């Protein structure tokens, strides 16, 4: 294995601090530690990853591909890379970071993934969302749906997309405190399910271009002494 | 309970994070790099009245100097409650327009406090020993604990090319800022109320006063800019010329003085306050000149000047040119360029809603033309 990592050094490209990730490989694979961290080296590629890591963290580098991803990665970060594409991910994953890089779609995600980053991309779609989440960011994108949200999730960033429709929410099956942000897209209309949900939701749906009569219901709802309804903010 | 200079480039890199994270909603700007520091989590805000609306301002308080003391909260200290139940939030990713360079996208650091916590926060007692800064707060202002903030993260340099429209219609190319790492640019609050004098309880939702006992539910001002300004305009025609010199030259000697200003307003303020006039004030005659033929004070004439020295807080680079268009009698085309600009860029602007979000060229604006305004007519 010493000799693939010696062979892959031999590229030393100008700023590239390959030897300082030769030195952080070696140690993590002869010392079986959990997290590997290689960022701010200007790297362009990387190597076979030791196979034990819990944590990968590649942040602030140039690369564009990534190596296949050790069977028990709980948590992956990768954020601000030119990474396109991001490989399989294993069943293990609870947070993947990938934000600020250039991705179009995303391969499936784990179900017991808890935290999802990709804002800063240019994805067009999203996967199913896995039912363990709970933290996901995909502002600053171009996604004009989104998949039925998940029962756990707790803090949903999806605004500046492309967004045309309100997604599915989970029928208020879930009771804690959550904060759904959908500024600045292209929604103009929100289903009656919108009426029957409790204080506990935290929507914001400003910058949109709501129709008279969405915005009309809108006002003769909050207006209402009666309103036990979301938090809601809707102003363009 | 004073307000601090007007920082452009800085309220518009932290409005633009306000927009992009929270726009329309409950989110606030930092507008000063000066309070980035004292805006943390646990720290205690003031909200007093102006002008413009409500100020923000620093008290360098926290929640720990004022409250006696399956969720984590039984032992951990008490005195160090603030670093435990601070919980950080997440990361997040603020995309720049143009007219800001970064030496595309600012990375920022969200905490919160636990709503754990912030539940705790009923019938709770306030300690025996109150700070100065605590029990002298004016009754009538409201108090507020800082919940939620985004800060940076490391050391940052932002500049704005961006030019002002009144820079030319009546010589610097870019404005610069460097933000030093885990300043806070954005905040949430929650409002303190205390039922009475050994009472504090939190409120979540809805506007209410922080000190209601004794008051009763009452519909607040609803004035526009116009309205406010002619009604300020009025109340000095109701002076007396000896008290029209007064006033004019005690506001005068404020233009470029920043600590006449603010011991001018912390002055006019006392006397508010308390109603009373003592023989130990230079600036005897504009405390006089807020009192009417009968010795009563006319609490119109303090809030009218507290607003014009408020007011002169978002003049950071515009103070000399009134104060020379006042020396050599040429207000008059001043408020006429200002009301051009205005009418020119804004619609109605002049006429905006009582506690409007105003980018900051456009509250320069109207800070100006107040000024100016208040200046010629004492003139």
């Amino acid at each position: 294995y010493l000799r693939i990592l010696t062979e892959w050094e031999k590229n030393s490209s100008p700023g590239e601090e390959r030897g300082i990730a030769f030195n952080r490989l070696s140690q993590c694979f002869q010392n079986q530690e959990a997290v590997l961290n290689l960022s701010d080296l200007n790297l362009t590629s990387l190597p076979e990853l030791p196979k034990h890591i819990s944590a990968l963290i590649v942040e602030n580098n140039k690369l564009t591909s990534l190596p296949k991803l050790p069977a028990f990665l709980k948590e992956l970060n990768a954020d601000n890379n030119r990474l396109s594409v991001i490989p399989e991910l294993p069943e293990s994953l609870t947070t993947l970071s990938v934000r600020s890089n250039q991705l179009e779609n995303l391969p499936v995600l784990p179900n017991h993934l808890t935290s999802l980053f990709v804002e800063n991309n240019r994805l067009y779609n999203l996967p199913a969302l896995p039912e363990k989440l709970k933290f996901l960011h995909v502002y600053y994108n171009r996604l004009t749906t989104l998949p039925d949200l998940p029962d756990k999730l707790e803090i949903l960033c999806a605004q500046r997309n492309n967004l045309v429709t309100f997604p599915q929410f989970s029928d208020r099956n879930n009771i804690r405190q959550k904060e759904y942000y959908f500024h600045f897209n292209q929604i103009t209309t929100l289903p009656e399910s919108f009426s029957q949900l409790d204080s506990s939701y935290r929507i914001n749906i400003s910058g949109n271009p709501l129709s008279t009569r969405v915005l009309q219901s809108l006002q003769r709802l909050t207006s209402s002494p009666d309103y036990h309804g979301p938090q809601i903010y809707f102003s363009m | 309970g004073s307000g601090r200079p007007m920082f452009s480039v800085f309220e518009e890199i932290t409005r633009i994070v306000v927009k992009e994270m929270d726009a329309g909603g409950d989110m606030i700007a930092v507008r000063s790099l000066v309070d980035a520091d004292r805006f943390r989590c646990f720290h205690l805000v003031g909200e007093k009245r102006t002008f413009f609306g409500c100020r923000h301002y620093t008290t360098g308080l926290t929640l720990m100097d004022i409250l006696d003391t399956d969720s984590g909260l039984q032992g951990q200290k008490a005195e160090f409650q603030i670093l435990d139940n601070v919980d950080s939030t997440g990361e997040l990713i603020v995309r720049l327009p143009k007219e800001i360079t970064i030496s595309q996208k600012i990375k920022i650091s969200e905490n919160r406090i636990s709503q754990q916590y912030l539940a705790t926060l009923e019938n709770r007692k306030l300690k025996r020993e109150l700070p100065f800064s605590f029990r002298s707060i004016n009754t009538r202002e409201n108090l507020y604990l800082v919940t939620e903030t985004l800060e940076t993260v490391k050391e940052e340099t932002l500049k704005s090319d961006r030019q002002y429209k009144f820079w030319s219609q009546i010589h610097k190319g870019q404005r610069e800022v460097t933000i030093p790492p885990n300043r806070v640019l954005s905040y949430r609050v929650k409002q303190l109320v205390f039922p009475n004098k050994e009472t504090m309880n939190i409120h979540f939702r809805g506007k209410t006063k922080s000190f209601p006992e004794g008051k009763s539910l009452g519909s607040e001002d609803s004035r526009n800019m116009k309205e406010k300004l002619e009604d300020m305009e009025s109340v000095l025609k109701d002076l007396t010329e000896e008290k029209r010199k007064d006033v004019l030259n005690s506001l005068a000697k404020c233009l470029g003085k920043e600590d006449i200003r603010q011991d001018l307003e912390q002055r006019v303020s006392e006397v508010l306050i308390s109603g009373e006039l003592h023989m130990e004030d230079p600036d005897k005659p504009l405390l006089s000149s807020l009192f009417n033929a009968a010795g009563v004070l006319v609490e119109a004439r303090a809030k009218a000047i507290l607003d014009f020295l408020d007011a002169l807080l978002e003049l950071s680079e515009e103070q000399q040119f009134v104060a020379e268009a006042l020396e050599k009698g040429t207000l008059p085309l001043l408020k006429d360029q200002v009301k051009s600009v205005m009418e020119q860029n804004w619609d109605e602007l002049a006429s905006s809603p009582p506690d409007m979000d105003y980018d900051p060229e456009a509250r320069i604006l109207c800070a100006l033309y107040v000024v100016v305004s208040i200046l010629l007519e004492l003139a």
